């Protein structure tokens, strides 16, 4: 029930939006694969 | 089975959902476990089984190992190629933070997007996949920083 269709090709595009900052953070990440904020 | 970016979509009852995004390279279907939790895919090629998955680093790939090897050189802008649900396939830039961890650094982008643009592709200049997106953190004021997790 689960599918996959095609989306697009993958390329860096030279008009990008430049957005976000640059954040450090100390986090953990447990066997389950999920991260937490330390 | 063609190269690039594809959406992971789920029938259900009325009309389909997108639970996630992966990418096609080499033969092989990578996406983050969380979107799939690693059961089997239906493609145009027919049905494509898990073959190598991570729970901890959040990944799955099917037809074969995983193939994307680029990882960001600490030091470059990167672009996210965001597919979100219901949207056209959309590229973001912007310079990765770091998930500081016991073991070592982790790239991390400070994008926010809805949960089905888990798995879409975080490209370094040469166009390269250096990780997908979707496994992250939720810091204080609401907003969300992802890593930029790679197959080891
Ligand atoms: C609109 C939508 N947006 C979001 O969900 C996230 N954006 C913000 N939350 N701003 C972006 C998701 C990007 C795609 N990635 C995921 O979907 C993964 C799947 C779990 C992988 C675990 N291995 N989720 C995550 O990485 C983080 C992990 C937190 C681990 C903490 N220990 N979980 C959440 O954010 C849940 C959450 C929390 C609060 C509020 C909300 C949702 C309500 N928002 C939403 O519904």
């Amino acid at each position: 029930d689960m599918y996959i269709e095609r989306a697009g090709d993958i390329t860096w595009e030279k008009d990008a939006e430049v957005t976000g900052n640059s954040p450090r953070l100390d986090v953990a990440l447990d066997e389950s694969g999920d991260f937490s904020l330390v | 089975t063609t190269d690039g970016v594809y959406r992971v979509m789920t029938r259900r009852l009325l009309g389909s959902t997108q639970v996630g995004v992966g990418v096609m390279q080499e033969g092989v279907f990578h996406t983050m476990w969380h979107v799939t939790k690693g059961a089997a895919l239906r493609s145009g090629e027919g049905r494509l089984d898990p073959y190598w998955g991570d729970v901890k680093q959040d990944l799955v790939s099917y037809c074969g190992p995983w193939k994307l090897d680029a990882a960001w050189d600490g030091l470059s802008e990167v672009q996210l190629l965001a597919v979100p649900p219901g949207e056209r396939a959309k590229n973001i830039q912007t310079l990765p933070g770091i998930f500081k961890t016991k073991d070592g650094d982790i790239g991390a982008v400070a994008l926010d997007y809805p949960a089905g643009t888990s798995g879409s592709p975080i490209l370094d200049k040469c166009g390269r996949v250096i990780g997908l997106y979707g496994n992250g953190v939720v810091i204080k004021n609401g907003s969300y920083v992802s890593a930029i997790t790679q197959g080891k």
